[PDB]
RNA sequence: UAGGAUAGGGGCCUACCAUGGUGGUGACGGGUGACGGAGAAUUAGGGUUCGAUUCCGGAGAGGGAGCCUGAGAAACGGCUACCACAUCCAAGGAAGGCAGCAGGCGCGCAAAUUACCCAAUCCUGACACGGGGAGGUAGUGACAAUAAAUAACAAUACCGGGGUCUGGUAAUUGGAAUGAGUACAAUCUAAAUCCCUUAACGAGGAUCCAUUGGAGGGCAAGUCUGGUGCCAGCAGCCGCGGUAAUUCCAGCUCCAAUAGCGUAAUUUAAGUUGUUGCAGUUAAAAAGCUCGUAGUUGGACCUUGGGCCGCGACCCCGUUACUUUGAAGAAAUUAGAGUGCUCAAAGCAAGCCAUCGCUCUGGAUACAUUAGCAUGGGAUAACAUCAUAGGA
């Protein structure tokens, strides 16, 4: 309040492989080290139920 | 369950039992005008805080001077009253805590102390100055006029560095006027 | 009884418009005005 | 019948003190009344008292000095812990500066201040101030 | 309910965990293991809330799945593993070893220990009796069974266990005059010597303990843990040395520290 | 006198239990007859305007109070509800929704109006105060 | 008593046997708009009322009943049947259970989006990875709660008061100030959004316009003006209204609270339920009188003095209440220690000259009836005895 100063948290990884293994995906996406896969959770749920109604390899075609 | 349901909250004031008593209305208005209060609730909450402090002090006075709770909690209460400027140095007893009035608490507001420090021409000018973000306590600007100022923070009440009265740039009114000129 | 006279007087009363007056300060300033009037200056509404 | 001899003793003393009498006779006598009278005498609220042996329940003749405002019993003898002494004194005593509540404790019959000094609770006999 | 509870509501968590009220709806329910759920400190708490190595649940999982944490010499990957009193927590990458002891306020504190001192724990004997084949066996309050114990060892004894070899290297008989630490109740974390043992038939047994400065306290037998033969404990103690302080003396210490 | 013995707790408690029924407020609360009232323990009730009526005031006063006869919807009970605010009877029509409330004395009749403990507060979803002050209009 | 059954005790069930068991210290029955508790409101003390709801315990999944699987279910987002509803049908059948989340009818005085997400907390699986309407995020949301704008200053003019000095007044006259709002951007965030921060913009009748109730008394404020005229209406109560209405309908003015305020069970007020603490001659209230069981209440009496050392001590196989101390009595709530979320309601954080780190950082303590366990005390009191002591 009143400006002039800010506080936050910072991590510095010793190497890029450590970061890609320990860092949460959203922060990597923020830093450009990963891509945001655009999905709808609800659509996944509906497709999962519809496919659970089916048996075999024909599940993928439903 | 919602975790937010566990956050505590409480009321800061009570309304008077008798709403239309001349003497009480006059006394409240006198205090409000003397300290530039926005309504009676600002004085009622100060009375509420004084009531809780007084009740605590009275309850330790009704205990032995060797009761380890009275030694501990009375020391804490005296520390809190000396910290906020409500008690002098000679007044180093729980008895003097019972003698405190709402005037003592109202005198420690940032509005009152800004007015008495010479930074403002009136108590109301002090109120607007604080609400306009021109006042900082230490390095922290305070826009809350009911701010209770400690004695260690009294000498650090100063104009904000971002304010036109504290070395900052001119406000939008002045700048617009010079741009017109 | 007879319900025909419901609204008699309020319908008979001639309509008088409210004067467009200045607003009074609102909040702390209003308390300042009241404090000045009754502390630095017959009842408050005496017909003098 | 006589249910509490202490009540009769204290009420007779109170009536005599109000009447301005300088001597009051107590009958029957009992160890609790002599123990209450000793507390009273120790705090200076009465003078000499004399136990008269009649080969029965005795008699006590007490000198009165005009310093009594009231003495009475509490019936029943409610159990009073050390922590409830404050509430009892607020209920029965004129001020926190004067007055005494008499307790019967396993450490003896004593006033409430002395009960606090030894941290002993008990039962309330009465009061005087 | 129709079976075991899998969730611990955060309000219902042990108070010595010092979990905050608004951190979530849930607390880590300790897994079954050597110590009781209400008397343990789970590994996730040690790693995230105490040592600050991890910042989240998932980060605790990442640390533990790297096999970086050994509890009493053995790698644990369960986050809710119930680490308890006298347990050795070692991280053989930073080279640090911790003994889970109690501070005088009843809260588990990670006490740094030397490499040699991390080679043993102290266990309290729960019972001695004959197992199958008539073989004598010992069991402790931290879930260990030791066969062929020393016949001089009885119930309520404290045995010194070498984690490397998994044998009793020494033991202490529960006697009057031995320094003890209270592990349960309001005197948890208090250290003193036993002055007398008051026994009552058919009910719990009361132990009278007096600390070094002379304060006397009493607690049940199930809450007493012998830590040394005589007045010298076998392990190192936290900074308080088991000497509980009244709030007045704590305020005195705070005032002195602020004045300095 | 009254019983004072240390062992007479039951006597005192039973006597207080029996004597509390003499107090009118206690017996009104704990008899269960308030569930047989038209409102059945609720602050407000809705009802149908059956017919507009005018009932005379008490003896000292001379006025026609112009109440309304309302059939409640929750239980079908017919009540008489007063219509305050001069001229508000014209906002009341037969077969029109009204929200009734208590007349302020807890089922006791109020003022010079005999036998009326209910007032009309809202008609057709619009408060009577708004219609009096012309802040809103009654829907058609 | 002996079996059977059960994971195991047990009339849990069976066979035989006996006649018991509970009850004015209220059994049994009835009512509850009764889930219990932690707790909540109000409280000088004592108390009164509430406790569906996020923590603990219990119970149910339309109503009953019965089961399979399984370590764990008499499971219902498992099955079987009946009752009640009810869906699709090609009439042959088939499928059911929102008191999960959202949403919809209905009921009502009375209560939100058919949103996003596993990033947090944590749980679960073969599992570091999947999943989670748990849970979180946003939306609606004057339930409730916290802080806090709607102006400040100066000069003229007036009124003043104390010519001068100093005060209050004006849609006067002036420049200052600023956030409501808008918005670059950054920050926020799982992604967004809000907040915090901040360019540019953003006040004069600063229309960037505060309301809700009142003005006879209770009870603060008008015996101003117009209208109505026992009508209309107001009025919690007392009352007002019939031509001069301090009360109705209005205008003006004033008053209270104020971003709030009005209206329609419970606490206080109520010492009008009274244990503390009320009454009973005449206001309501001593049975017509006496006996009498239970209950309640019960006279006095028993190791005291004394000194010494030194407030402790010294010397000359009956109970219980009561009291003292200790251990327990979840957390949250309450009280309370610390701590400048800008204040505050909060939260359980944080602080340190700036530190590749440190302060073992903190994350106290008190309260907690009754009943239970243990320690000391024996004055008071209760019960049991208490001249075959026939004692040793
Ligand atoms: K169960
Ligand atoms: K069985
Ligand atoms: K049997
Ligand atoms: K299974
Ligand atoms: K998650
Ligand atoms: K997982
Ligand atoms: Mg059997
Ligand atoms: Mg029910
Ligand atoms: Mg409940
Ligand atoms: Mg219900
Ligand atoms: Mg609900
Ligand atoms: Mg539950
Ligand atoms: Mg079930
Ligand atoms: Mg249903
Ligand atoms: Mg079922
Ligand atoms: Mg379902
Ligand atoms: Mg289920
Ligand atoms: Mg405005
Ligand atoms: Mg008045
Ligand atoms: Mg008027
Ligand atoms: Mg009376
Ligand atoms: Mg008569
Ligand atoms: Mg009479
Ligand atoms: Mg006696």
């Amino acid at each position: 309040f009143g400006g002039g100063k800010s506080s936050g948290f910072g991590l510095i990884y010793d190497n890029l492989e450590s970061a890609k293994k320990f860092e949460p995906k959203y922060r990597l996406i923020r830093n450009g080290l990963a891509t945001k896969v655009e999905k709808s959770r609800k659509q996944i749920k509906e497709r999962k139920n519809r496919t659970k109604k089916i048996r075999g390899v024909k599940k993928t075609k439903a | 369950v919602h975790v937010n349901f566990y956050r505590n909250y409480g009321k800061t004031f009570k309304k008077p039992r008798r709403p239309y008593e001349k003497e009480r209305l006059d006394a409240e208005l006198k205090l409000v005008g003397e300290y530039g209060l926005r309504c009676k609730r600002e004085l009622w909450r100060v009375q509420y805080a004084l009531s809780r402090i007084r009740n605590a002090a009275r309850h330790l006075l009704t205990l032995d001077e060797k009761n380890p709770r009275r030694i501990f909690e009375g020391a804490a209460l005296l520390r809190r009253m000396n910290r906020y400027g409500l008690l002098a140095e000679g007044q180093d007893k729980l008895d003097y805590v019972l003698a405190l009035t709402a005037e003592n608490f109202l005198a420690r507001r940032l509005q009152t102390l800004v007015f008495k420090a010479g930074m403002a021409k009136s108590i109301h000018h002090a109120r607007v100055l604080i609400r306009q973000r021109h006042i900082r306590v230490g390095r922290q600007i305070v826009n809350v006029p009911s701010f209770m100022v400690r004695v260690e923070s009294e000498k650090h009440i100063d104009f904000s560095l971002t304010s036109p009265f504290g070395g900052g740039p001119a406000g939008r009114v002045k700048r617009k006027n010079q741009k017109k000129a | 009884g007879s319900l025909a006279r419901a609204g008699k007087v309020r319908g008979q009363t001639p309509k008088v418009a409210k004067q467009d007056k200045k607003k009074q300060p609102r909040g702390r300033a209003h308390k300042r005005i009241q404090y000045n009037r009754r502390f630095v200056t017959r009842g408050p509404n005496s017909s003098e | 019948v006589r249910v509490s001899v202490l009540n009769d003793a204290l009420k007779s003393m109170y009536n005599a003190e109000k009447r301005g009498k300088r001597q009051v006779m107590i009958r029957p006598s009992s160890k609790v009344i002599i123990k209450f009278l000793i507390v009273m005498q120790k705090h200076g609220y009465i003078g000499e008292f004399e136990y008269v042996d009649d080969h029965r329940s005795g008699k006590i003749v007490v000198e009165l000095n005009g310093r009594l405002n009231k003495c009475g019993v509490i019936s029943p003898r409610f159990d009073v812990g050390v922590k409830e002494i404050e509430g009892w004194t607020a209920r029965l005593l004129p001020s926190r500066q004067f007055g005494y509540i008499v307790l019967t404790t396993s450490a003896g019959i004593m006033d409430h201040e002395e009960a606090r000094r030894k941290n002993v609770g008990g039962k309330v006999l009465g009061f005087f101030y | 309910a129709r079976g075991l509870k899998k969730h611990l509501k955060r309000l219902n968590a042990p108070s010595h965990w010092m979990l905050d009220k608004l951190g979530g709806a849930f607390a880590p329910k300790p897994s079954s293991g050597p110590h009781k759920a209400r008397e343990c400190l789970p590994l996730i708490l040690i790693l995230r809330n105490r040592l600050k190595y991890a910042l989240t649940y998932r980060e605790v999982q990442s640390i533990l799945m790297q096999r970086h944490i050994m509890v009493d010499g053995k790698v644990r990957t369960d986050k809710t593993y119930p680490a308890g009193f006298m347990d050795i927590i070692s991280i053989p990458k930073t080279g640090e070893n911790y003994r889970l002891l109690y501070d005088t306020k009843g809260r588990f504190r990670l006490h740094s220990v030397r490499d040699e001192d991390a080679k043993f724990k102290l266990c309290k004997v729960r019972s001695v009796q004959f197992g199958q084949k008539g073989i004598p066996y010992l069991n402790t309050y931290d879930g260990r069974t030791i066969r062929y114990p020393d016949p001089l060892i009885k119930a309520n004894d404290t045995i010194k266990l070498d984690l490397e070899t998994n044998k009793i290297v020494d033991f202490i008989k529960f006697d009057v005059g031995n320094v003890v630490m209270v592990t349960g109740g309001r005197n948890t974390g208090r250290v003193g010597v036993i002055k007398n043992r008051e026994k009552h038939k058919g009910t719990f047994e009361t132990i009278h303990v007096e600390d070094a400065q002379g304060h006397q306290f009493a607690t049940r037998l199930g809450n007493v843990f012998t830590i040394g033969k005589g007045t010298k404990p076998w392990v190192s103690l936290p900074k308080g040395k088991g000497i509980k302080l009244t709030i007045i003396e704590e305020q005195r210490k705070r005032d002195a520290a602020a004045q300095a | 006198g009254k019983t004072r013995g240390m062992g007479a707790g039951r006597k005192l408690k039973t006597h207080r239990r029996n004597q509390r029924w003499a107090d009118k407020a206690y017996k009104k609360s704990h008899l269960g007859n308030e569930w047989k009232k038209p409102f059945a323990g609720s602050s407000h009730a809705k009802g149908i305007v059956l017919e507009k009526i005018g009932i005379e005031a008490k003896q000292p006063n001379s006025a026609i109070r112009k109440c309304a006869r309302v059939q409640l919807v929750k239980n079908g009970k017919k009540i008489a509800a007063f219509v305050p605010n001069d001229g508000c009877l014209n906002f009341i029509e037969e077969n029109d929704e009204v929200l009734i409330a208590g007349f302020g004395r807890k089922g006791h009749a109020v003022g010079d109006i005999p036998g009326v403990r209910f007032k009309v507060v809202k008609v057709s979803g619009v408060s009577l105060l708004a219609l009096f002050k012309e802040k809103k209009e009654k829907p058609r």
